[PDB]
């Protein structure tokens, strides 16, 4: 169909226009809440870990999720290989509040601490841009902060995930004229 | 256009803010972008001592760049906003510390009809920068078009947004008005030189809270 | 043959604040009866809504007293819980072991002056984005109230929850140097005949006020 | 009651769980701060 | 809801589990897809 | 054009045969020529014997010629039907001994409406040639004219037509289309150089009969 | 169905614990077996 392509509005042309015929779609992979609910690993420091899904990297596939949306809200879940006792604190707390055990602390058991944490944030939502330093975000968008005698593993899962006002998600540039890659397959 | 000789019919469109008003006969609608109405606008970070000023909501301009033939695909113009303001608007954020408002936008690139070529204009929420490759996906926030053998005039009217109900505008600003040049300016033999792009935008829905001590 | 399950990595470690309880060992003891023993308090925010606590001013005294110079600010402060001038309160005992607060506080005001001495008080509240006022005059223009001596001793007002975000922070950044949270502001207007005389301030939970998020911070 | 927050039924009896209470023959903060005045002692004008 | 699926009760009361959501006083890009053109702008032949 | 600026309203055609579409926006409608629909395609020469083959009717193209300056009254360019094909319908040709279809035609001539001048496209019978005096009455024949100020598109549809109610397409061609200058192309100095005059055609109501063997 | 011999319900949704099956718009060997001729052809004597 022809339209006026100056403005904004939505035109989804189907293959009914030359005799086809639509089918029946599933979209529940799709769907941000389900998508984005997976662990993710991000690589430490070695005590002090300021919960910050930011850290994730922009080309998994949660970082890159995380990084098509403007602001959003999450619960989330943390599972960290540590030595010693692991204590959180939400956001807001000195960092001297890390010492403390009163704080929510986990011992030490193998092989890893898998832990359910409350979005603690004082902003209605979370963004993953800002623009105030016109980078940097402020300090107030983190979930808390961890820390362990050594900490060698922290993956991050976002839970009851909302995501609004989508931004860019982009592919590999291809060099060739079709980005190639080796597929899995049954052998030789 | 989905209209009827010159710029025309059904799209004549005339939009009033405040005593301030603006006609255009060659629109091609309004984009509304994220919402059609604004969120609440009282919650418990003002502690129900924020107020409307309805004396702020009227047409302010500025001029924006000029198109020309040696722009390419990607250049680009960025306002921020809010931006200066020597009005009322303006004093209300040297009077108050928080504030909130959206913004009714309308851009112009006035040549004529034998001109070719085409922008895009949008608001995109919390922009610094953006790199080339994201500049093909710039569709993903409230935009329109303007293309000279249709239209003159873009229209996008948007609602407050951010992490915070309120603002303080003097650290912080929510959106970016970004015009792209999409296709080339040409000129061919009858059409204008060159193309200067004006933006005529208006504050909407603008309340305040904590009114600050004078300089005296 | 039997249920099988699966011992679940990652789960089971003791977790210091956790909602479960232990087994018990020791049963049926039966306690003293203690119904009805006086002065229960069941929300700590109660007991800071009804008892007011004094602040501190330079000098290590709760009152500012009557100036008799051109210099009319009694008195002026950060408007945080880590204030120097908050920190024998009551309020500020309970918010340290917070992260973050919302709502009104409520400063209260006696003069103790003979009857002979008499004054016109103002409290503002200075948002932040500027400097605090410096006069009564500058400070008109912020949401105040004046008052002055009687009968009645006390002056009561409450200092307004104004922010960007929903909540605030209860500790204060070592990189924040001005107060996020703006100031308070006490000026004397003028006084007659009461010159030395003590103004007594003291500082409670409003009815909105609200802690939230226990943190254990303190390293002694 | 108190940080607390299983769905299930505790195990054990509560005879054995806690200790028992018991009475003889009342939050005094509560009402202190529910008494406390907060209107305006004068005329209001305006 | 998200990548759960246990059908039995989840143990920790709900209150517990995740922060509890509060209202004041809604899916844009599900209506704006909903809303887009899908017919013919003229005449149709044949 | 009885519609309403540039190529618009109910001017707008969207022709569709098969899993081919067609769109113009400057349609000045279609001429049904001698009947709107076919007459009785089963009769006693086949024998019960005929089918339709849905699968060729749908669109196939050719160009016609190149409208120039120097090309004056009665410069003719003549298409005998069925032409060359070497799709579905082209290979029904080889497959069997009679077949039977009308056109759906449509001739365009895209220059802008800056050039003048004037083409007449129509669809005749049983033409071979014909006299330079009788071009003054090709009008008795369907027809559209394509006259720049107008149009850039004609659209005629027909019905099979002959002696016998199934033809042998090897030796004999009912159909012509004719497409001749009526006012001679003007460019002055903004109309396109030249204009270049295609065809895009579909076979209607295709059915053939008498399988023949194959070349094996 | 299969080698599975649980009287208890899976502790997982259908959904996740297996692949759902669709259906667009049936056992032959089954019926080739029952179909089979099991009598005699012709006359029976005795």
């Amino acid at each position: 169909t022809t339209s006026a392509g100056e403005s904004a509005d939505p035109v989804t042309t189907t293959v009914e226009n030359y005799g086809g015929e639509t089918q029946i779609q599933r979209r529940q992979h799709t769907d941000v809440s389900f998508i984005m609910d997976r662990f993710v690993k991000v690589t430490p420091q070695n005590q002090i870990n300021i919960l910050d899904l930011m850290q994730v990297p922009s080309h998994t596939l949660v970082g890159a999720l995380l990084r098509a949306s403007t602001y959003y809200f999450s619960d989330l879940e943390i599972a960290v290989k540590h030595e010693g006792d692991l204590t959180w604190v939400p956001n807001g707390a000195p960092e001297k509040a890390l010492d403390n055990t009163t704080n929510p602390t986990a011992y030490h058991k193998a092989p890893l601490t898998r832990l359910a944490l409350p979005y603690t944030a004082p902003h209605r939502v979370l963004a993953t841009v800002y623009n105030g330093e016109c980078r940097t975000l402020p300090t107030s968008f983190n979930y808390g902060a961890i820390k362990a005698t050594r900490v060698t593993e922290l993956l991050y899962r976002m839970k009851r995930a909302e995501t609004y006002c989508p931004r860019p998600l982009l592919a590999i540039h291809p060099t060739e004229a079709r980005h190639k890659q080796k597929i899995v397959a049954p052998v030789k | 256009d989905k209209k009827t000789t010159t710029l025309l019919e059904d799209r004549i469109l005339t939009t009033r803010n405040g005593h301030t008003t603006s006609t255009t006969q060659s629109s091609v609608g309004v984009t509304y972008g994220y919402a059609t109405a604004e969120d609440f606008v009282s919650g418990p970070n003002t502690s129900g001592l924020e107020t409307r000023v309805v004396q702020a909501e009227r047409f302010f301009k500025t001029h924006l760049f000029d198109w020309v033939t040696s722009d390419s695909f990607g250049r680009c113009h960025l306002l921020e906003l809010p931006t200066d303001h020597k009005g009322v608007y303006g004093s209300l954020t040297d009077s108050y510390a928080y504030m909130r408002n959206g913004w009714d936008v309308e851009v112009t690139a006035v040549g004529n009809q034998f001109n070719g070529g085409c922008l895009l204009v949008a608001m995109v929420p919390e922009l610094c920068s953006i790199q080339k490759r994201e500049l093909y996906q710039l569709t993903l926030f409230p935009h329109q078009f303007i293309n000279p053998r249709t239209n003159m005039t873009a229209h996008i009217t948007v609602p407050f947004v951010g992490v915070n109900r309120y603002d303080q505008y003097k650290v912080h600003k929510p959106w970016t008005l970004v015009v792209m040049v999409v296709a080339p300016l040409t000129v061919n033999t009858e059409g204008a030189p060159q193309i200067k792009v004006y933006a005529n935008i208006a504050p909407t829905n603008v309340h305040v809270a904590g009114e600050f001590p004078s300089k005296e | 043959g039997i249920f099988p399950v699966a011992c679940s990595d990652g789960y089971g470690g003791l977790v210091t604040t956790d909602p479960k309880t232990a087994d018990p060992v020791y049963g049926k003891v039966f306690n003293p009866p203690r119904n009805q023993l006086p002065g229960r308090f069941t929300n700590l925010l109660d007991v800071a809504e009804a008892c007011p606590t004094f602040l501190r001013f330079e000098g290590g005294v709760p009152y500012v007293t009557t100036k008799t110079d051109s210099d009319r600010v009694l008195a002026q402060f950060d408007m945080s819980l880590a204030a120097k001038h908050m920190s024998n309160t009551f309020l500020a005992g309970l918010a340290q072991y917070y992260t973050q607060y919302s709502g009104t506080i409520n400063l209260h005001f006696m003069f103790t002056g003979p009857t002979d001495a008499k004054a016109r008080y103002m409290v503002a509240y200075a948002p932040p984005g500027m400097e605090p006022p410096k006069t009564p005059e500058a400070a008109a223009h912020c949401i105040h109230a004046e008052w002055d001596t009687g009968l009645n001793s006390k002056f009561t007002f409450s200092i307004p929850y104004l922010s960007a975000a929903d909540y605030t922070y209860t500790a204060s950044d070592v990189a924040e140097t001005t107060n996020v949270q703006g100031w308070v502001c006490l000026f004397q207007i003028t006084h007659g005949k009461a010159d030395g005389d003590a103004l007594v301030v003291l500082a409670s939970a409003g009815k909105d006020f609200e802690l939230r998020l226990p943190v254990d911070a303190r390293a002694e | 009651s108190g940080n607390t927050g299983s769905i299930i039924n505790n195990y054990y009896m509560q005879q054995y769980q806690n200790s028992m209470d018991t009475q003889l023959g009342n939050d005094w903060f509560s009402k202190l701060a529910s008494s406390a005045f907060s209107g305006l002692f004068g005329a209001l004008l305006a």
